[PDB]
């Protein structure tokens, strides 16, 4: 019971904490961090600042990619250091979009790419193609490649024979369960 | 399988103690 | 407590052979009891000798018993 | 087709009527519900004779 | 009463008797949408005429 | 007795501000003539809220009449010197005053002596089921509930085939007027037959009700065997208003005329379903099943319609047909997906050896479970 | 006495391993000993 | 009248107390006086309610006394001291017998008795405080007389299953005080508390008690739910040393239930949702498991919300747990549809009592879920349908952003879609039938695994009972 026991600094340093573990994007440490603090920020230091990083994991969540960008912009002017973690948390806007787009479709028009991923030039577009092992031929993008390639190099791994499970296998483990 | 063999248990139980009790009423 | 330190070196050091024993006769009755499944089938095979040809007909009249 | 005297289906899209005609359904599976039916019961039955444990 | 100190020390814990605190305290998911229709089917023949 | 199903309806229909004003007060003179007639004096005070102390002096009057009458008779009854057989007619005489002013306390109570000394046990039978009857007439189903439990204990021990008629179509208004429309479907269509007409609400409600059944429950060949060809119904003909708007209803379905269908439902609906105590509540419960069988049966036939050809059909509009259709997906009869765009409605229905596998997996499933719990506890005790 | 309170762990380990192996061993030597004769 | 009553109050106690003594110190048959020590708190917690509970006392002067003379006058002088009999010796109803005491043997040291009249002594204590609410003075107090007295002793697995009932009474008195309200002795305290039990989790592992293991990890995982960190939670449960092999049944429905929570909240509701139903199976269903059969139905509402599923209309209608599970119906009803405005509504008027369970904390996390389960739905139906539509049903602000939560949602693979923008709809996955698929050959490896496992328990434990039954003596 207090005594100080609270600052003027520990409002700040716990939001940039938190700010710190999603950029590594990491939604349960994030969770984890927040239960610590969760019983003595209630009212005590309520919620006014410590604000900032609360709202950008919850749109994240709900998956408004949209609007977690847009309030990325904001806090630069409600900056108080909030630029350190501001510019690493964009780029993992970026990464968690295309690995969903796998999915969807194999071809995105040059200009759909560069809408979705918030991409502000077309030279972001290009260069961010090439380390996912795309091609750019016709100005038109070509996700079949990297998905054929990714599934031949994972089916070379030593864990494994148990995680397909063979008809041999099936069989042999059922006749010694018996044979007990 | 089980429950017939644990209702001979059980049974076994009231044997054993009557084995107690009629050594008693010689006495 | 004392007393009981001085039991694991000399009393119980001689025992713990004799529990080796156990675990012997444990494994040894697994393989008696999967002997007899064995025969059980063995002497299923006689018993179906029997029933085969020749064969003569007659006539069941009354029993005098549930196995005669 | 609800009476089932020929059982089809009528495609409008296309202005055709395909007709089936036995289809093929798993028999063994037929005969392992009426099993399995059966165990049901069983199981209710042997906790009844179980009752006297308690 | 063998079971009695276990379940007694797990009660407090659960937090007394919520079930009893909350009166204190204090197509079925949502409506029939059939008298509505009535009103819908009705006015779709009346344009249904006229087309 | 006789009066109290005729009062309670006619006083439903009052208490109900759905139905036409005419209707609501065309029935307010009816149910009057019946207060009047009955003293329902100590009645009337429940059925003024829902919706002369003359009634009440009128009571107290009767009350003293009705209720001297029968006490004085009763005690010189007790005096004479038969005591099983003379005491009881006198207390079913005592019952029916208290089932005249629509109590249904005191009319238990003094039925119970009647009960007390020794009578036969068809009679004990026929008393038990008057006491149940003035629990429709307040519309305490669960009062109905427990006195029927008695009367089915007492059913066998008698041999009684003369009761059994009775309970029948008692035990059909019970499972009618409860939420379960199976046991209801089967109970109530074996009373057409064996229909008593002795203080039961009317021969003509119990037709209708019995197709209202039928149609929720059966199967559009076991609605054909069973309620069409029914020979019981068409010996009835539809002369009843609601009696011929649920049957033609029937009729459509089975001929597959889907321009007709759709008009009788809104029919069934206004006539047949609101008014009827019973089927006020359970008016959502049947109609969105309609809704859902009809529109199932279309779809068998088709591997793919259109949306504009089904809803041209039904005569409600694309929009229409649109919204109410997705809330009958997730619920599972329809077994259809819509693309919307395209606009066909294409319709997905196993019939193959998946069928054969579902059904093998759940109930082999349901018997591990049973297995676990018995074997654990029996290892523990 | 105070003192072999404190070096117990070292004896206390050893002896009580040894006593769960018996009971074990009772156990199952038993078990199989009726089906063995059954059959 | 008033000494008359103790007096027979305190032989009732001492006819008990001789039974479980007898029986500890004949053969070794541990799991039987377990039992036994097990009714006997029950039937003396009953019985004090009558014939007065200063029957304690009284006992207290007539045994062999070290330091609980001393513990009792601690206790009547919190209380305010009422003495009338309570100057030890004033009592001799042992007389010095062998069957009901030896006084002069015992003090002589040629036999010792004073070992497991001690360790009763206490936790008659413990029983009469928290009965009564005699907290404060008394529970620092007690804390440190057991910790020395136990510890003196050469532990053994009998006396184990005792204390490991000790232990939780001095958890739980000391946290009950405390929500009453905050004190700094408290956290002072809080410190020295969670190190106790945590030290002994390794004395107990080298011994292999069952009982005791069981009881400090249930409380050690409280207590990390208490202060807040997951984190540390996380390390202690790799491990799991968590035995199941003997203990109450009771203590196993406990332990799942710390799973679940931590286990949500970490995102996963694989686990979580087979604990709290497995939970509710091991965990009696008498009067007296009515706090723990409510709030298991609490938590299992939010996982499947959570997970994507709604949870049975029936589940919560046909409860006579629907008084409690109103907040639960009304979240339902919202994520059902996909509408945005009802959610808030919801989830603000029903802050408080959400919060009481802190279950509230899960609800501002089903923000995602109310628009992500809306479009399951609506992909079930639709099969094909333009984000034109769907943004005006749910209320959704425009195509692009519908697009973005969408996206997200189909790599976890719930909605199970995939989109087409280059044309303008989305078009569900559909696998239709599953056993044209390979799907059923892994349903049933597990199934059988499930049921071999069964035949090799009934085949160890049919024994069991006849092992016993053909060494007794029989006609």
């Amino acid at each position: 019971n207090h005594k100080l026991s609270e600052s003027d600094k520990k409002s700040k340093l716990i939001s940039l904490y938190l700010l710190n573990l999603l950029s590594q994007n990491n939604t349960t440490k994030f969770h984890s961090e927040l239960q610590y603090l969760d019983k003595h920020i209630k009212n005590l230091e309520d919620d006014s600042l410590l604000s900032y990083p609360i709202k950008l994991d919850r749109w994240l969540m709900e998956g408004s990619y949209q609007k977690a960008w847009d309030l990325l912009q904001s806090g630069s002017q409600n900056i108080s250091e909030f630029d350190s973690f501001t510019d690493i948390l964009k780029s993992a806007i970026r990464d968690e979009i295309a690995k969903n787009t796998e999915l969807s479709y194999d071809f995105l028009p040059l200009s759909n790419i560069k809408a979705l991923l918030f991409f502000n030039n077309e030279k972001e577009t290009e260069k961010f193609a090439l380390e996912r092992n795309w091609p750019i031929v016709n100005s038109k993008v070509y996700f079949n490649n990297q998905s054929k390639e990714k599934a031949d190099y994972e089916d070379e791994m030593m864990h494994e024979e148990d995680q397909k499970t063979n008809i041999i296998e099936k069989a042999m483990d059922y006749a010694i369960s018996i044979e007990n | 399988e089980l429950m017939v063999i644990y209702i001979s248990n059980l049974v076994r139980s009231i044997i054993a103690f009557d084995d107690l009790i009629e050594n008693k009423i010689q006495n | 407590l004392s007393n009981v330190n001085s039991d694991i070196y000399f009393k119980l050091k001689k025992l713990e052979k004799e529990y080796e024993l156990l675990t012997l006769q444990e494994d040894y009755i697994k393989d008696e009891q999967r002997h007899l499944k064995r025969e059980l089938k063995r002497a299923q095979e006689e018993v179906k000798r029997i029933q085969s040809v020749p064969l003569v007909i007659g006539q069941f009249l009354e029993p005098i018993d549930q196995n005669t | 087709i609800l009476d089932k005297i020929f059982y089809g289906v009528l495609d409008q899209g296309n202005g055709w009527l395909y007709v089936y005609e036995t289809p093929n359904q798993d028999a063994t599976y037929d005969s392992a519900l009426e099993l399995v039916g059966q165990l049901n019961k069983v199981v209710d039955q042997l906790f009844e004779k179980a009752s006297v444990l308690y | 009463t063998k079971k009695k100190n276990e379940e007694i020390n797990k009660k407090s814990l659960e937090e007394d008797d919520e079930f009893e605190d909350f009166p204190i305290d204090t197509d079925d998911v949502e409506v029939d949408d059939d008298f509505t229709n009535e009103l819908k089917a009705e006015l779709d023949r009346y344009k249904r005429e006229n087309q | 007795r006789v009066p109290n199903y005729e009062v309670s309806e006619k006083a439903f229909l009052l208490t109900q501000s759905k139905v036409s004003i005419e209707q609501r007060k065309e029935a307010a003179e009816f149910v009057l003539a019946k207060i009047k007639e009955e003293e329902m004096a100590p009645y009337y005070k429940y059925l003024c809220e829902e919706y002369d102390q003359e009634l009440y002096n009128e009571l107290c009057k009767k009350n003293e009449s009705k209720i001297k009458e029968l006490n004085e008779k009763i005690q010189k009854l007790e005096e004479d010197d038969e005591g099983e057989l003379e005491q009881a007619q006198a207390w079913i005489n005592l019952g029916e005053y208290y089932a005249q002013i629509g109590d249904k306390d005191n009319a238990e109570k003094t039925l119970g002596k009647s009960l007390s000394k020794a009578i036969s046990t068809g009679a004990k039978i026929d008393v038990m089921l008057t006491i149940a009857r003035l629990g429709f007439f307040y519309n305490d189903q669960l009062y109905v509930k427990e006195k029927l439990e008695a009367v089915n204990s007492m059913i066998e021990k008698g041999g009684d085939w003369e009761r059994r008629n009775r309970y029948k179509t008692y035990y059909g208004i019970h499972c009618l007027a409860v939420r379960n429309f199976k046991e209801a479907a089967k109970l109530l269509v074996d009373s057409l037959a064996t229909f008593t007409s002795i203080e039961l609400t009317s021969y003509e409600s119990i037709a209708t009700y019995a197709s209202v059944t039928g149609l929720f429950t059966l199967e559009r060949t076991d609605l054909k065997s069973k309620v069409i060809d029914s020979p019981e119904l068409l010996s009835l003909i539809s002369t009843t208003a609601a009696l011929q708007s649920i049957s033609s209803l029937t009729i459509s379905l089975y001929a597959s005329d889907y321009a007709s269908y759709f008009p009788y439902l809104l029919e069934t609906y206004a006539n047949v379903l609101i008014p009827c105590k019973y089927l006020n509540r359970h008016a959502d419960f049947f109609v969105r099943e309609m809704r859902r069988k009809v529109y199932a049966q279309l779809l068998e036939s088709y591997k793919t319609l259109s949306l504009k050809s089904m809803a041209s059909a039904f005569g409600v509009s694309v929009a229409f047909l649109d919204n109410d259709l997705g809330k009958f997906i997730p619920n599972k009869q329809l077994n259809c997906v819509i693309d919307r765009v395209n606009g066909i409605v294409e319709t997905n229905r196993p019939d193959n050896k998946n069928a054969q596998y579902h059904l093998l997996v759940k109930q082999g499933d349901g018997l591990l479970t049973k297995l676990q719990k018995y074997g654990a506890a029996v290892r523990l005790t | 006495e105070t003192h072999e309170s404190g070096i117990k762990p070292y004896f206390e380990q050893k002896i009580q391993e040894t006593e769960l192996k018996i009971r074990s061993k009772t156990e199952n030597v038993r078990r199989l000993e009726a089906q063995r004769n059954a059959l | 009248l008033h000494h008359s009553e103790k007096k027979y109050a305190e032989e009732d106690q001492v006819q008990e107390l001789l039974k479980v003594l007898n029986e500890i110190s004949k053969t070794t048959l541990t799991l039987d006086p377990r039992y036994i020590w097990r009714s006997l708190k029950d039937l003396s917690s009953l019985r004090n309610q009558e014939l007065l509970n200063a029957e304690t006392l009284c006992f207290t002067v007539n045994v062999l006394y070290p330091d609980s003379s001393s513990f009792k006058k601690n206790l009547l002088k919190f209380i305010t001291s009422n003495h009338k009999s309570s100057v030890p010796g004033s009592a001799e109803l042992r007389n010095s017998y062998p069957a009901s005491f030896y006084s002069v043997n015992t003090e002589k040291k040629t036999i010792e008795v004073t070992a497991e009249i001690n360790c009763f002594m206490h936790l008659l204590v413990q029983l009469f405080l928290w009965d009564s609410k005699e907290l404060e003075q008394l529970v620092e107090f007690n804390r440190k007389v057991v910790i020395p007295n136990l510890l003196c002793y050469y532990n053994l697995r009998s006396l184990n299953l005792i204390n490991a009932k000790l232990w939780f009474y001095i958890y739980l008195s000391h946290e009950t005080l405390a929500r009453s309200s905050e004190e700094i002795n408290s956290d002072n305290q809080n410190i020295i508390l969670r190190s106790t039990m945590m030290k002994f989790l390794k004395i107990a592992s080298l011994k292999h008690d069952n009982e005791t293991k069981a009881m400090l990890i249930n409380l050690i995982l409280r207590d990390f739910l208490n202060n807040g960190e997951v984190d540390s939670a996380s390390d202690f449960i790799s491990k799991l040393e968590y035995p199941h092999t003997d203990v109450s049944s009771s203590l196993e429905a406990r332990y799942f239930f710390y799973l679940s929570k931590i286990n949500a909240i970490q995102l996963d509701y694989s686990t979580a949702n087979e604990y709290i139903i497995a939970a509710i199976r091991k965990a009696p269903h008498n009067s007296k498991s009515l706090g723990f059969l409510q709030q298991s139905n609490k938590l299992h509402c939010c996982i499947q919300l959570l997970m994507g599923d709604i949870p049975e209309l029936s589940f919560f209608h046909q409860s006579n747990m629907q008084k409690s599970l109103l907040p639960y119906y009304h979240l339902t009803k919202a994520v059902k549809l996909g509408d945005l405005k009802k959610f808030t509504s919801t989830i603000t008027k029903y802050k408080q009592l959400l919060l009481k369970d802190d279950t509230y904390q899960l609800c501002v996390r089903l923000r995602s879920n109310v628009i992500k389960t809306g479009i399951r739905i609506i992909s079930l139906t639709y099969k094909k349908i333009s984000l034109r539509d769907i943004c005006l049903k749910l209320n959704l602000d425009s195509e692009q952003t519908v697009e973005y939560m969408v996206s997200r949602a189909i790599r976890d693979g719930v909605i199970e879609a995939k989109i087409n923008h280059e044309d303008g709809f989305i078009e569900t996955t559909e696998l239709l039938n599953i056993y044209d698929s390979e799907d059923p050959q892994q349903v049933f490896d597990e199934r059988i695994k499930f049921a071999n496992q069964l035949h090799d328990e009934y085949l160890v434990s049919m024994r069991y009972p006849e092992d016993k039954k053909t060494q007794q003596n029989e006609k």
